[PDB]
């Protein structure tokens, strides 16, 4: 029983929008399904964001903290226990139907 | 363009970063400045040269003013103040206009 973190490049070089995203993916269905969260990272050219994303790298190499996040990790795992309500029921049915109804929407992701 | 060699990612930034800090640390520099990074942006720009071994200034201010204001008069106020203020003597703009007046301008 364990948590899976993965890490996978795109088929070939780069990501490619001309290949479908199923193409960009070398994992076949049955394991692509059970991945509770995908993302999908893609590298942009705006500046608008690059010079941010600039000003962020480059300002860390002249010259809450983790002990606060673990202890509030560690609480959280340890004491909230959560139990979905009956209202909050009905938005998992909408939502999955929803996905669904355009048509990959396996039943592992209502699970996610 | 089929032109580059594959793109310049977040790595060239800090290629840049680190070619900076060696240069300046073999000088026994303690710190950098623009004599190193512009070197250091000279490596990852040299390397790829492998691979692929006054009428006209009088004019495109006047062409640059016909954008800005795109006014088709005959008699000029702008162009010759900013020509003479670019340094040229208005016989000189006389020539270049009179020459523009029968080149279909």
């Amino acid at each position: 029983r364990s948590s899976i973190l993965a890490s996978a490049n795109p088929i070939g070089s780069r990501y490619n929008p001309n290949l479908p995203v199923t193409e960009n993916i070398d994992l076949p269905p049955p394991l692509l399904s059970r991945f509770d969260l995908v993302y999908l990272v893609l590298d942009k050219v705006d500046e608008k964001n690059d010079r941010e994303l600039a000003k962020h790298l480059t300002n860390l190499y002249l010259e809450l903290p983790v002990e606060f996040l673990t202890m509030y990790i560690s609480y959280a795992k340890e004491h909230i226990h959560p139990i979905i309500t009956e209202a909050a029921k009905t938005e998992l049915v909408r939502a999955y139907v929803g996905m669904r109804k355009m048509g990959t929407a396996t039943t592992r992701q209502l699970e996610s | 363009s089929k032109f580059s060699f594959g793109q310049a990612t977040p790595r060239t930034l800090l290629g840049i970063i680190r070619l900076s800090q060696a240069l300046a640390k073999l000088r026994l520099a303690d710190m950098v400045d623009i004599d190193d990074v512009e070197e250091a942006l000279r490596l990852v720009r040299v390397s790829k040269e492998s691979l692929y071994q006054p009428t006209t200034k009088i004019f495109t201010i006047i062409k640059k003013m016909l954008q800005e204001t795109g006014k088709n008069t005959l008699s000029y106020e702008n162009i010759v103040k900013t020509v003479r203020l670019r340094g040229f003597t208005m016989l000189q703009l006389s020539n270049c206009i009179q020459e523009y007046s029968y080149l279909n301008v």
